[PDB]
């Protein structure tokens, strides 16, 4: 049998991205635009 | 080794380093104004 | 032994109780019941056995709130999976149980003020029929069998989770207005913060002028402490930086 | 007799007035099942399936009080799928609720 892991993803904002790959089986990553996340507190940051 | 049925995760002997693992991962788009992983799997092929 | 580094934290959770999306401070993840004589351990988010600051103990829990540390009785926590099910021995992040089948499990207890705190997930399990019958209950004579559970113990066999340091938290409890020029409230912890309309200004309550409360954001850093690698909260500085420990209750076969 | 309160209910003995305490209400349908907020002649609650449903509290001398009637329910299927509690991702729907207003 197996498990998944999904390691606490990644925001920085009003600056875009860059992922890297690396060597592990099956890794999969990808980059979202124009979210804007409403976190407990109140908002985030706001380079909306 | 196709999703689902029977030897959908293999290994020769069982200490490590080395896997085969085709589940059809993607990733999805997170919802609007929250914070998670959003996530997308055929459900595993040992436990069915 | 090593749990004076971390804390209790609050994060999102699937229902409240109520049938909406609140925040509270006890979500389950990962319920997973790889034994085969049919009880399960489920992961909690707050931390349980270990009352205030340090000391060890038997009777009190510990749970956060805003930004401070408070704590409750454990003879008032109970589960549900779909008729009540009685808990068997818990200490750290995790606790175990034996219940009838069902399609949810939730967990609860009695927070500081009289109020309650719950949260409904989805699982589905069954009996597992170890033989060739089905029985609910052990009865008083018969053949004996090779099962498998869990142990009661503390020290453990090399398997672990992850660790992380904790990111910035915003708050707009700390702004106001002074009919005019504006001013960070600090009430006595280090805050760095922006307004564009920003330097480390450790125990030191400023006032910057002339601006409106429309354009000024804070967050107040956290660096002591550290929390679990969850992925309901957001992350830290983009490099991989970590640490370990370790999960108790390991298996035998009996 | 005459003033608002968000603790102390009132029922009727004989000819008179008593009065017991909100926070030991308790209602049972198979299991146990949450209540969510009421005032007036009226409660309102979120119960698992079964075939009764019984209301009780506690009285002045530390007796209690039941009833159980006869009703069937279950829970309806919105979506086209059978679930219990709501995840954390998905589609959005239309559904109609009660308000806690007055």
């Amino acid at each position: 049998d197996y498990k998944t892991k999904v390691p606490s993803p990644y925001v920085k904002c009003c600056g875009t991205a860059e992922c890297r790959t690396q060597d592990k089986p099956e890794y999969k990553c990808a980059v979202f635009t124009g979210v804007y996340p409403f976190m407990w507190g109140g908002a985030y940051c706001f380079c909306d | 080794g196709q999703p689902g049925r029977f030897g959908d995760i293999q290994s020769r002997t069982l200490d490590s380093k080395d896997l085969y693992a085709n589940t059809g991962l993607k990733l999805a788009r997170p919802a609007a104004g929250n914070i998670h992983v959003p996530y997308t799997q055929t459900p595993s092929g040992f436990k069915t | 032994n090593a749990y004076k580094l971390t804390r209790p934290y609050v994060a999102y959770c699937a229902d409240c109780g109520m049938g909406h999306s609140c925040h509270s401070p006890a979500m389950i993840e990962n319920v997973q019941a790889d034994a085969t004589d049919g009880t399960l351990k489920i992961q909690f988010a707050s931390q349980i056995g270990l009352t205030k600051t340090d000391t060890h103990d038997h009777t009190k829990i510990r749970y956060a709130e805003g930004h401070d540390i408070a704590e409750a009785a454990r003879s008032t926590l109970k589960v549900h999976s779909s008729s009540e099910c009685a808990v068997t021995g818990t200490m750290g992040h995790f606790i175990l149980a034996k219940c009838p089948p069902g399609e949810v499990i939730s967990v609860s207890f009695v927070d500081s003020k009289n109020e309650q705190r719950t949260c409904r997930i989805a699982y589905h399990h069954e009996q597992r029929l170890i033989g060739r019958e089905r029985f609910t209950v052990r009865p008083h004579h018969g053949i004996e069998l090779p099962c498998t559970t869990y142990q009661l113990t503390t020290a453990e066999t090399s398997e672990e989770i992850d660790m992380h340091m904790p990111p910035d938290i915003p708050d707009r409890t700390i702004l106001s207005q002074q009919s005019g020029n504006v001013k960070i409230t600090v009430n006595g912890r280090t805050v760095k913060y922006s307004c564009s309309c920003p330097s480390g200004t450790t125990t030191t309550d400023k006032t910057i002028n002339s601006c409106t409360v429309d354009k000024c954001q804070a967050y107040v850093t956290s660096h002591t402490k550290w929390q679990f690698n969850s992925p309901f909260v957001p992350r830290a500085e983009q490099a991989e930086r970590k640490g370990k420990v370790h999960i108790p209750f390991p298996l035998i076969n009996t």
